[PDB]
This record gives structure tokens, sequence and C-alpha cells, in this order.
């Protein structure tokens, strides 16, 4: 649902995730990806952001 | 300057109104009101306490109305002008004994009896100074003299006061049967005068306690919450990895 | 972009109250400004409420005040809160000035803020006098008569200014009308000057006790410093409620509950306690014009501070001489207040003269000398460490 | 049960938080009123007008 | 304007230096910036053009060390503590790492402060 | 957008005007994981003891002020007496 | 400064937020070289005449109707409460 995005994507404007819409519209970041790394009895669930638009983090 | 021209320091007492939680002793208030009415209202004036100020404090509505109906007041024009008189009501102030300042000065030699509405708060010492003044008329010491019409009282600034000793033994017969002496009557009238100065003591002291309690609890909670929220800053760890070129 | 950073008014609120970088190690002495703002708001509201029951005239002001006290619903709370808040205002003002003086906050780049604060202090002092002169009791009448007569010290048009201010030939109905009209207006000017104070401060930010640049470490004001000010607010409330509900006439002299008799001169003619040191400075000098000149200079000398500190360090945290001399000056100030309060007797004249001399020496002789000495000692010791 | 249900009911949405705050304030006002009235009444024993009425009024 | 310390005048006479050395040692101990590990040159103001230019002419390692020192001092001041007795700044490390650069910048600025005032005596 | 303002020393987040930083590591913990009022009485007592010990004499020597107050009051009272006018 | 303000439609000098212009030459003179009170009366009279002849009825009709009903109402109200009006 959260999805991935990248500024070099061919169809970047037309993606159907609200976060991608806002980020592409306001040029907030370069790219972001979602991960759900899991382990035997625990795990993680988050995002990974890379940006160069300093001051609007 | 000289203590003779400054007056001897008053004497410290203990009163019910001094306590943190106590209020007023109302039987003493009624006794003081009686003493003021029967010994003081001849010369001093209390033209800031209405008859309705007494119902619930030292009298009931019927008693206050009956007492106020005795005195007489002027009641404006009527029909063809004129200035008539009417019996007293429950919304009129206590009758002053003298019309203006000039008549008061003329009657009592050349001194003006001050108004007693706010005399407890307007004197350096409070109740203590007044009580020590009323019961301090002593024989003059050796070497001093008093001009005619002047009395000796060390507590008065200058040790010369133009007010003959007001209170004497068994001057009034209290309703409850208390043995009326100079000291007891002086204490009761001092209490009544202090009530007349600040008539809202009970309510104010009542709300202050609850306000203080609520504020204390809120302050303690605020300190705890401030201690809680600022933790991620007061407990930081900073490590410096030296940037070797 | 979030709403708070887009809409104009919300951006104005956010840039000053929510998102604003601040030094991360400012002590509890940096909260007094919020207390000042709260006290000013309380004073404005209470005065607006009190103006609905007060008649400004010679023959009706005192009776109106008494009617407020004992007839209007909860009028004692109104009057006591007004008086006690006006008293607490000067305590917090003195603490603010002390904080600004101890840590050397008058140095660049915050000189304009210092000057605006000095102007605000003068306006507040002027506002206090008119406010206390309204009830027309004994001390108000006589103190106003004494103080407004000081305008005759100017060369030329001497007594003409006094007559113009009095609106007659003595303290009467017109001067009370003037004072009531002016006492309503000044607090709004004070609020505008406070807004100017804040907008001048915000361009460079607050200092820190250490005295070094705080650009390396900063935290936003919203979560941290909006909760560190609540404790001070509640403590101030608990302080003022005790006075309002257990000793309302605390700072109030006995001679302030009598009608203004223009024939009986009181034994002592003194102003309220927070103006006592300046009165002592005025009374110290036997001359008349020199007295008012020194009284004005005692408050105008705060503008000469930036060009009197020859110190490489900014503050008194690492200044051994400054810590001693600051508390010495504070003790001298307290002595001046005590001397001004009491009678002008034999020994008190000498004590007040000595205290005034020390007060005017501290700002003009001691500061440059000890700053230079500290700089010289530190430089010498550092230079004589390798060999 | 445990402490999870308490969070779920009261401090989960802002609206429930505010409603709980307001109801608790409404009842705390009455509680403090009762406490201070009791404390004041027990503080003044034998020196109130309603207490001293039978010493003056009845003997008219 | 600017600090006017007169240590150079005192150092001309060895008598005064020998007499005043213990007093200076006691004063530097009393000032107590070493308890936070800071150097004396971190306390000078940097809000004018001269100091802001001088801070840009420092070696990179010196700037990084200064940043670390100031950050550690601020973190210590947050929780109202001081460094233990073993980590205090030793006299060997309390040298002048900023005075020469500032002096050079001031000399350059003073150099220009003359051509404009130049007059022709004829 | 509006205009280019004067020379200041704050900027905003990102461009705060500070120097370039390198090799700094910072840790912390969530406020909901740390126990508040932990190490409070010990640290506060030690800090207060140290502060009293070090900056105590700078304030204590309010010392001569009280003495001059007492001496002045006593002498002024003595001089306004019977034997003071002899 | 920064503060990352919002979005507007004005900007400032240099970047006024308008479409790119090209090939628009503009000439103007100096206020000290030109002559005030030159052709003012003629142009003003022509403009006033044109404005009166153009807008005209737009204001003339409603005000005239309002005045007519005002006069009629005053006359009728005065008549009705008189002697013969009540009858
Ligand atoms: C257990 C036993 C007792 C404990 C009970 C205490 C509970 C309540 C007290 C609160 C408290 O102490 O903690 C809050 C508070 C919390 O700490 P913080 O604010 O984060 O720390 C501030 C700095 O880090 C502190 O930095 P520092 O200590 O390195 O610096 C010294 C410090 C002060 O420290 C001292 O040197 C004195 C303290 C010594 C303690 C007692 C020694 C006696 C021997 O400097 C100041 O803060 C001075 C302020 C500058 C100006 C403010 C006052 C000036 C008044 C203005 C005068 C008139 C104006 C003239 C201008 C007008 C002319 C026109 O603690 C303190 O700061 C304590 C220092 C004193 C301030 C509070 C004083 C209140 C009464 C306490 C008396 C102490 C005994
Ligand atoms: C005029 C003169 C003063 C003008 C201005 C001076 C400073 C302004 C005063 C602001 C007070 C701020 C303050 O300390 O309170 C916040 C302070 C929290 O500060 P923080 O975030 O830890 O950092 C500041 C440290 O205090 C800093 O710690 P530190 O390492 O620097 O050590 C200092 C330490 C010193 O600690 C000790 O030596 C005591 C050790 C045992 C603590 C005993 C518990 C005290 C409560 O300070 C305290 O613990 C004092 C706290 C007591 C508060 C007093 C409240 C009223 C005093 C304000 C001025 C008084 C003037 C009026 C005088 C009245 C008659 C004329 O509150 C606490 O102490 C925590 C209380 C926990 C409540 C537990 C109950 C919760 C129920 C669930
Ligand atoms: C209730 C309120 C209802 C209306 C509210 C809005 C009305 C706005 C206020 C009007 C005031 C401004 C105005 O029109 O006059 C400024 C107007 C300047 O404005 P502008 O740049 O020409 O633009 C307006 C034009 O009229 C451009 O308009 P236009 O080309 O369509 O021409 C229309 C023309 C109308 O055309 C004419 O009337 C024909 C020309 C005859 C001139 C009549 C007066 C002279 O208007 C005028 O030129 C009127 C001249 C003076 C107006 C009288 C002010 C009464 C205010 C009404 C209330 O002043 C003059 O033109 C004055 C000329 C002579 C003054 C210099 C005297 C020589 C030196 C003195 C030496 C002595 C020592
Ligand atoms: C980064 O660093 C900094 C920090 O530090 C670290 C900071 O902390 C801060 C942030 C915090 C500050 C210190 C900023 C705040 C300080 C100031 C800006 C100081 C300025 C203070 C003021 C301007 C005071 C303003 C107070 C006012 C206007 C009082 C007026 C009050 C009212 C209108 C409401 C009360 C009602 C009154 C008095 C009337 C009586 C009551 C009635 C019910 C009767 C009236 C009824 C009517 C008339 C009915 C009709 C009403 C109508 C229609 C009119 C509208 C209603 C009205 C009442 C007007 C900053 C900026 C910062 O840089
Ligand atoms: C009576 C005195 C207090 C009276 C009430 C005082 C409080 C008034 C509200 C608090 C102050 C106003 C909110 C300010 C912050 C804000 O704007 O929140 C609006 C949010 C969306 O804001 P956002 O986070 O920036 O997301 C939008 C970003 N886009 C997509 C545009 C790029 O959108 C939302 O989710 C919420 C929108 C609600 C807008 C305010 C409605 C007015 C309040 C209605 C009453 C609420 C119930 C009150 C019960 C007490
Ligand atoms: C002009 C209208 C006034 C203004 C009247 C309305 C404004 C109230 C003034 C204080 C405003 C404080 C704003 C703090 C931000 C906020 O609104 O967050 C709500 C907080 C709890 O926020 P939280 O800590 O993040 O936890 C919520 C967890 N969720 C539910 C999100 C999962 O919950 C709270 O903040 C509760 C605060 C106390 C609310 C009870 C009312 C008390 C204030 C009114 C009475 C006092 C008025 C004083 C005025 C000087
Ligand atoms: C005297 C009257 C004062 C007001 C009376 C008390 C008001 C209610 C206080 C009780 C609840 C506090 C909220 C708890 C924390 C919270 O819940 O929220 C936390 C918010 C921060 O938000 P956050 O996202 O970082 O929180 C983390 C994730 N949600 O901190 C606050 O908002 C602090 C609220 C205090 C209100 C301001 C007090 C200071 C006034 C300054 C005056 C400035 C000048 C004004 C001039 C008029
Ligand atoms: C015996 C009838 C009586 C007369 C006559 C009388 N009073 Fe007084 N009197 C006072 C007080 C209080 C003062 C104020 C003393 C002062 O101002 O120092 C005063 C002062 C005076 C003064 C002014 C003295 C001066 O030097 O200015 C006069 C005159 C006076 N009283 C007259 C309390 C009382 C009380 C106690 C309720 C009673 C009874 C009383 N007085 C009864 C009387
Ligand atoms: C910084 C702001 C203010 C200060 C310092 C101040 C100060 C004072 C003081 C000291 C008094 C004397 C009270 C007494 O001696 O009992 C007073 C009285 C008074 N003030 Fe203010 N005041 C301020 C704001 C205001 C405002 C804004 C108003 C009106 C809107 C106002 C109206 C009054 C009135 C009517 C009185 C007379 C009532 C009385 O004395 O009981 N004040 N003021
Ligand atoms: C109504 C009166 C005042 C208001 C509302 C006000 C407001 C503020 C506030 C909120 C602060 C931030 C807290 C702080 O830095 O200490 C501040 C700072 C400051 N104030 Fe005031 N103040 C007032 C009076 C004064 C006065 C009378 C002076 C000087 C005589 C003054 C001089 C300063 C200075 C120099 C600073 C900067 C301190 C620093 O940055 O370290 N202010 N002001």
């Amino acid at each position: 649902i959260i999805g991935n995005w990248d500024r070099a994507m061919g169809a970047s404007p037309h993606l159907s995730s609200r976060l991608s819409t806002i980020v592409q519209q306001h040029q907030l970041a370069n790219s972001f990806m979602s991960f759900s790394t899991s382990y035997s009895d625990t795990g993680l669930w988050g995002i990974y952001l890379v940006t160069e638009n300093l001051g609007r983090i | 300057g000289t203590p003779k021209e400054e007056g001897l320091h008053f004497i410290q007492h203990d009163w019910p109104q001094s306590k943190v939680l106590s209020g007023f002793d109302h039987a003493s208030l009624r006794r003081g009101f009686q003493v003021y009415r029967e010994v003081c209202s001849a010369c001093h004036s209390l033209n800031l306490i209405a008859w309705r100020h007494l119902v619930g404090v030292t009298h009931t509505a019927d008693e206050a109305k009956q007492m106020a109906s005795e005195v007489e007041y002027e009641d404006g024009p009527d029909d063809e002008g004129n200035m008539f008189k009417r019996p007293g009501k429950l919304s009129d102030f206590l009758p002053p004994p003298y019309p203006n300042v000039e008549a008061a000065r003329a009657s009592n030699n050349g001194a003006a009896p001050p108004d007693l509405s706010c005399v407890v708060r307007g004197r350096h010492g409070g109740q203590d100074y007044i009580y020590s003044l009323l019961t301090g008329y002593t024989e003059p010491p050796a070497g001093v003299e008093v001009p005619d019409g002047m009395n000796f009282n060390p507590f008065f600034p200058g040790t010369q006061i133009a007010m003959a000793r007001p209170l004497f033994d068994d001057a009034v017969e209290f309703e409850d049967g208390t043995p009326a002496t100079t000291a007891q009557a002086a204490k009761d009238v001092v209490n009544f005068l202090h009530w007349a100065s600040e008539p809202e003591l009970d309510i104010r002291k009542k709300m202050g306690f609850q306000v203080i309690t609520v504020l204390t609890i809120l302050t303690a909670l605020s300190m705890w919450y401030k201690r809680f929220k600022w933790t991620p800053i007061k407990n930081r760890k900073i490590f410096y990895q030296r940037p070797i070129k | 972009m979030k709403i708070l950073k887009s809409n104009p008014f919300l951006a104005l609120a956010n840039n000053y109250m929510i998102d604003a970088p601040e030094p991360s190690n400012i002590s509890y002495f940096w909260n007094f400004g919020s207390l000042l703002a709260c006290v000013l708001v309380i004073q404005i509201v209470i005065g607006i409420l009190l103006a609905c029951f007060y008649i400004p005239n010679m023959d009706l002001a005192f009776l109106s005040v008494e009617r407020i006290v004992r007839d209007v619903n909860y009028g004692f709370l109104l009057r006591a809160f007004h008086a006690n808040g006006a008293s607490f205002f000067f305590i917090f003002l003195y603490l603010h000035i002390g904080r600004g003086l101890y840590y050397g906050s008058y140095k660049y780049p915050r000189t304009m803020t210092w000057n605006i604060g000095v102007i605000i202090f003068l306006l507040t002092i002027i506002t206090a006098f008119l406010g206390y002169c309204l009830p027309a009791n004994q001390m108000s009448f006589w103190g106003a008569t004494v103080i407004t007569n000081l305008l005759s010290a100017v060369p030329f048009i001497g007594d003409d200014l006094v007559h113009l201010l009095w609106g007659g030939f003595s303290v009467s109905n017109p001067t009370l009308n003037r004072f009531f009209s002016l006492h309503y207006l000044m607090p709004f000017v004070i609020a505008a000057l406070s807004v100017m104070h804040l907008i001048a401060l915000h361009t460079n930010g607050s200092s820190n006790p250490l005295g070094v640049t705080a650009n390396m470490d900063r935290i936003p004001m919203n979560p941290y410093y909006l909760i560190k000010d609540l404790i001070t607010i509640f403590i101030f409330l608990i302080g003022i409620n005790y006075m309002a509900f257990y000793n309302p006439y605390g700072f109030m002299e006995p001679d302030c509950a009598l009608p203004a008799d223009p024939l009986k001169t009181p034994m002592s003619i003194v102003p309220e306690w927070y103006l006592l040191p300046f009165y002592a400075i005025l009374r110290a000098i036997p001359n008349f014009q020199l007295g008012v000149i020194a009284m004005l200079l005692s408050i105008l000398v705060l503008l000469l501070l930036p060009l009197l500190d020859f110190s490489a360090i900014r503050g008194n945290s690492f200044n051994p001489f400054g810590k001693f001399f600051f508390w010495t000056f504070v003790a001298d100030f307290v002595i001046l207040a005590w001397i001004g309060g009491s009678h002008p007797e034999n020994v008190f004249i000498t004590i007040g003269a000595i205290a005034t001399i020390f007060y005017f020496s501290y700002f003009f002789i001691l500061i440059p000398v000890y700053t230079i000495l500290g700089n010289t000692l530190i430089d010498l010791n550092l230079s004589s460490i390798k060999r | 049960m445990a402490s999870s249900t308490i969070y779920n009911i009261f401090f989960r949405r802002n609206s429930s938080f505010y409603a709980t705050i307001f109801v608790s304030a409404f009842f705390a006002k009455i509680g403090f009123d009762v406490f201070t009235d009791s404390v004041w009444k027990r503080a003044n024993a034998g020196l109130t007008w309603d207490e001293v009425k039978p010493r003056f009024l009845n003997k008219d | 304007m600017k600090p006017v310390s007169l240590a150079k005048y005192i150092q001309k006479s060895p008598f005064l230096t020998k007499l005043l050395l213990p007093i200076s040692n006691a004063y530097v101990h009393l000032s107590g910036y070493r308890k936070y590990g800071l150097r004396y040159d971190d306390l000078m103001l940097e809000e004018n053009d001269d100091t802001q230019k001088a801070l840009s002419r420092l070696p990179k390692m010196e700037s990084y060390d200064r940043v670390y020192r100031i950050r550690r001092a601020m973190q210590l001041s947050i929780e109202n503590k001081i460094l233990p007795k073993s980590e205090w700044t030793k006299p060997e490390e309390d040298y002048h790492y900023l005075r020469p650069v500032l002096a050079e910048v001031i000399a350059e600025r003073k150099e220009r402060e003359a051509f404009d005032a130049l007059i022709v005596k004829k | 957008g509006g205009a280019a303002g004067g020379k200041t020393y704050l900027g905003w987040w990102g461009h705060l005007g500070g120097p370039k930083q390198k090799g700094i590591i910072t840790y912390s913990l969530s406020p909901f994981q740390q126990r508040p009022m932990a190490g409070f009485f010990k640290t506060s007592t030690q800090n207060m003891f140290r502060r009293v010990m070090t900056e105590g004499l700078y304030v204590a020597i309010f010392g001569i002020a009280y003495y001059i107050y007492c001496w002045g009051k006593e002498r002024n009272e003595f001089l306004n007496s019977k034997h003071g006018r002899h």
C-alpha cells in the first residue's frame, strides 16, 4: 500500500499512492522504499528515504 | 524623632482572625456593635456601614428592620417641593452624629473625630494599636504637664490626645450577661471595628484555601510532567570519532 | 507543505511560538519574559474590568473605590488582583533586568533589544505612578503634589509646565481626569513596544549561560520550552493567590486608607516601594536641578553599558571579579531602597549619600577597570605558560 | 483487560480524551467544594452566627 | 572598541611579571573554564566580520576539534555537571589557536585604513 | 519571494549558519522507555553541594550589608534618645 | 531567514510571476521636459462627454424611478392623513 517511488521512474507523476503524489508534486525527496524485514521472533517495518532538498526534511 | 513625639510601641495580642483557617467570633461582633452604638455613636461616625450590612452577621432581618425604624431621615421633595422626614429603612447608612466637619470641630474643642469606617486598616499597628490606646490612659509621669482639655496617653503619637477616657467600668449591660469591664468592652469594640474595616474576611479566607490546594496539586503535576518530557535531551550520549584525513 | 507553514497568520504564529531554534542549555532564568507577558495581560484585563465602576473626580473617586470594595460582586478580588499584580510586575522586571545584566546580554548583536527594553522600563515606571495616584488617598494626593512639582526644575517655562499638567493651580478634579485618561492609553503603547521588543530579538536569537555560539546545538521551542514555562506560571499563580486571599494589603502602607485631606501634611511623604531607590537618589543631592538630573540618569545610564565593557568574554560565568561586584551592586541597591523608605534622619543622610556615590561609581569606574584587569591577568598567565 | 483496555477506551482518540477531561473536571469541582466546605465548617467551632444564635436571640 | 588588555606593557618589566605570576595562576584557576574542557579561545565572541573571516582560515582539524569541544561543553551545561578531575584541560593544551589569524585579518583591514585618508601636502 | 534581508546569524533549519561538522555521533532514548525521576535526588544533591561550595563566597560576603544595616539602625535609634542629645 | 513560505501570485521586483515578454519597446520622456496642463481640458472634456453618452441611462433609469416613487409616496401619505383623505 505504501509502495516505492523514484524520480527517474517513467510514470512517476501517475502513481496511485498519495505519498508519491505529494513528494513528486513538491519535489520533497529523491526516492523512498518500503521494507518488511522479518526474523525468527521479531522484525522491522518502515521506510528508507534519500533526499537532497535540505531544509524541508 | 524623639519617642515622646513618636509614641510608645503597641502591644502584640492574639485574635481569632489571625489564625490561618479561623474567621470571626460573631458574639464578640454583636457585643462590639452594642458598645459602639451606646458609647461611640455620640461623637464618632461610621457612615459606610448600612443597616442591611448587619443582617446575617450580628442581627436578623426583623431585628435590623425594627432597630432601623427608630431613627429618622430626610426623603427628598414631595408634591410642592418641601423637605420632610421619614422613619428609617433597611437600606440607609448609620446616622452621622454631626452634619458637617465644621460643626464637629466646633463641638469638640477644635479636634475632628475621625470617621471609624476604615480606621483599623488606616493605622500603624492594626487592632493592637487601637486596643492599647483605649486601655492606656495612665496618670502623667513626673515632670510632664497636660493643658486643660488635653489627656495623657503614651500610645498616641505625642502623648497628648484630645479625647477624654471613653470607656469605663460597667458602662454597658451585654445581652448574654458577660461582665462588662473596660478591657472586655475595648476588645469587643476593637473586634467590631476590625469587622467594619474588612467585612469580607470569612468568604475570602474560605476560597483562598481551596485555590491554594488546587494550585499546589497542579504545580506538583507540572513539575513531574516537565521532568518526564525533557528526558531525551538531559540523557544524551555524544561520542567523537576523530576524522583522520 | 503543512498548513502551519503556508497560511500567513498561522506562519506568523509558527515562526515565533512553535518552530523557532533556541539554545539547548538556557536555565530557569530565561522564563521571566513569559511571566511578564502574563502579568501584563492580567493587568490589562483587570483594568478594563475595573474601569466600568470608577468615577474619576476629587469628590467621588474614593467613594467609588469603597463601593467597588464592599458592594460590587467580587470587587475585592478585582482590586486586590490589580494592586498585587502591579506590585509583582516590578519584581519580575527587576529580575529580567538582573538576568540581562549578569550574563552580559547588552553586548552585540542584541543592543537594539536592550534599548527597547530600557524604553519599556521608563514607560512602565510612568504608567505605575498615574495608576497609583487614582484612588486619591492621603499618600496619592501628597506624593502626586510633590512629584509633579519636579517639572519646575527645567530652565525657562518652569512653573508653566506644572500649571499645564495640573490643569489649574493645585491637585483637583482636572488632574485626576487627565491621569485617568492617560492611565488607560499607556499600557497599549507598552504592548506595542513589547511586540517591537520581540520582533527585534527574534532576528538573532537568545543567548546561553556559557556565552559561546549556540548555532551548533538547537532544539525547537514547541515541545520543550512550552512546558518549561508552565512551572514558573503555576508558581507565580500560587505566589499571587496567597497575597490576594490572605494579605491583600501587603505592600500597602497604613496611610493609604484615608481620604485625601489637603490640610494635614503626613509625617512621611513616600511613593510606592518599587520606586524608592530613585527617590533616595533624588533626595541624596542637596541641590534641586542636580537631583532630578541624577534621578533621570540613574535609569538612562543603562544605555551606556555596551560602550563600557572592555571584556573579551561575554558574561560573568567566567569572570571572577564580575560575580563579586554584581552582588555588591545588588546589595547597594537594596541599601538604597531601605534608606529611601525610611526617615531623613542624621545617620541615614550619610548612609544614603555613600550608597548613591557607590551606585554611580559602579557603572562608571569599576566595570572598565576590572574587565581590563581580568583580561590582562588571563592573557599574562596564558602567555607565560610555555616558557 | 490489563492496562490496554484503559488506553483503548479513554486515551485512544482525541475526542474521548477531551470528553473524559471535561467530565472529570465537572466532578472534581464538586468534590473540592465538598472537601473545603467540610474543612471550613470543622475549623470554626462555636464562633459562627448560626451557632451563637441561641445565646442572644431567644432571650429577647 | 575591542578588548584593550595591557599584558604587553607589564611583560616589559620582569619584576612585575615575577610578582604577578602566582596571582595570574590563581585567577585562571578561579575562572574555571577548564572544568568544562574548553580552551580560552573558544570564549571570544564571533559575531563580526573579522572573527567570521578568521574562523574560515583555520585548519580543518582545529575547526572539528573546536566543534566537538563546544558541543561537549553545551551537553555538560545542560545537566549541570562538570568533567572529572582527570579530563580537565591541561596547561599544555591551553594555547592560542585563534589570536594570530585574527591579528592578521585586523592588520589587513588596518592596512586599507590609510589610503582613503591619504592627503597631498604639496 | 519577499526581499533579500540584511545580514543575520540564525537562518533556519538546514542553513543555521554554523560551521561544518564531521565525525559526531549522538544517541538518545524514547521518553516512553526511560524512567522519569531516575537519578534525581543524588544528582541534584551533588550539584547543589558543589554550587554552594564554589559560588558561595561570591554571595555570602550580603554579609557586610546586614552588618551596616544593623549598625545604622542601632546608632540612629541611640542618637534619638535622652542621652544622645547630651 | 528562509522559513519556507507558501505560494502566492505577486512575487517581487525581478520575478513578478508573469508570462515571458518579447519585443515590446517602450518610450517615455522626463517630467522636467514634458509640459503639464497640456491638452488636459480638451481630452478631459471629450472623455467626460463620451462617458456621459455611454453609461448614461444605466444610472439615469433607477435613480429617476426611485425619485418618482419617492415624490408620489410623500404626496399620497400627506394627502391620506389630511381631512379629506380619511373622509
Ligand atoms: C523565541 O523566543 C521567544 C520566546 O521566548 C523564548 C517566546 O516566549 C515568545 C513567544 C511568547 C511571547 C512572550 C509573546 C507574547 C507576548 C506579547 C505579544 C505581548 C503583547 C501582549 C498583548 C498584545 C496583550 C493583549 C491583551 C488584550 C487585547 C486584552 C483584551 C482582552 C479581551 C478582548 C477579552 C477580555 C474581555 C474584556 C476585558 C471585556 C470585559 C468582558 C466582557 C464579557 C464584556 C465585553 C462584552 C462585549 C463588549 C460584547 C460585544 C463584544 C464584541 C462583538 C467585540 C469582540 C469582543 C471583545 C471583548 C473585544 C517569542 C515570540 C519569542 O520570540
Ligand atoms: C470554542 C473554543 C475552541 C474552538 C476550537 C479551537 C481549535 C480549532 C482547531 C485547531 C486549530 C486549527 C487547526 C490548525 C492545523 C490545521 O490546519 O489542521 C488541518 C488538518 C490538515 O492539516 P495538515 O496536517 O497540514 O494536512 C493538509 C496538508 N495538505 C494536504 C493541505 C497539503 O485538517 C484536519 O484534519 C482537521 C481540520 C479541522 C479544521 C478546524 C475546524 C474548527 C474546529 C471545529 C470545532 C472542533 C470541536 C471543538 C470542541 C471543543
Ligand atoms: C480562547 C480559548 C482558550 C483555549 C481553550 C482550548 C485550548 C486549550 C489550551 C491548551 C492547548 C494545548 C494544545 C496541546 C496540543 C493538543 O491539543 O494535543 C492534545 C493533548 C494530547 O495530545 P498528545 O499528548 O499527543 O496525546 C494524544 C494521543 N492521541 C490521541 C493523539 C493518540 O491534550 C491536551 O492538550 C489537553 C490540554 C488541556 C485541555 C483541557 C482544557 C483546559 C484549557 C481550557 C481552560 C483553561 C483556559 C486557559 C486560557 C488561558
Ligand atoms: C495560566 C493558563 C495557562 C494555560 C493553562 C494550562 C493549559 C493546559 C496545560 C495542561 C496540558 C498541557 C499539554 C500537555 C502536553 C501535550 O499534551 O502536548 C504537548 C505539547 C507539544 O506538542 P507535541 O506534538 O510535541 O507533543 C508530543 C506528541 N503529541 O506541549 C504543549 O502543548 C504545552 C502546553 C502548554 C500551553 C502553553 C503554556 C506556556 C504559555 C506561554 C505563554 C507565552 C506568552 C502568551 C501571551 C498571552
Ligand atoms: C467618650 C466620647 C468620645 C469622644 C468625645 C471622642 N471619642 Fe474617640 N477615638 C477613637 C479612635 C480609634 C481615635 C483615633 C485616634 C488617633 O487618630 O490617633 C479617636 C480619636 C478621637 C478624637 C481626635 C483626637 C485627636 O487628637 O485628633 C476625638 C476628638 C474623639 N476621639 C472624641 C475611638 C473611640 C472609641 C472606641 C470605639 C470610643 C468609645 C470613643 N472614641 C469615644 C469618644
Ligand atoms: C502595565 C499596566 C498597568 C499598571 C502597571 C497599572 C498599575 C496600577 C496601580 C499601581 C494602581 C493603583 C491601585 C491601588 O493603589 O489600589 C492602578 C489603579 C487603576 N488602574 Fe491600573 N495598571 C495597569 C493597567 C491598567 C489598565 C489597562 C487599565 C484600564 C483599562 C487600568 C485601570 C485602572 C484603574 C481604573 C485604577 C483605579 C482603581 C483602583 O485604584 O482600585 N490599569 N493601576
Ligand atoms: C513588558 C516588558 C517586557 C517583555 C514582554 C519582554 C519580553 C522578553 C522576552 C520573552 C524575552 C526572552 C527571555 C529572555 O531572553 O530573557 C526577552 C529578552 C530580553 N529582554 Fe525583555 N521583555 C520586557 C522587558 C524588558 C526590559 C525592561 C529590558 C531591559 C531593561 C529587557 C531586555 C531584554 C534583553 C536584553 C533580552 C535578551 C536576553 C538574551 O537574549 O539573553 N526586556 N524579552
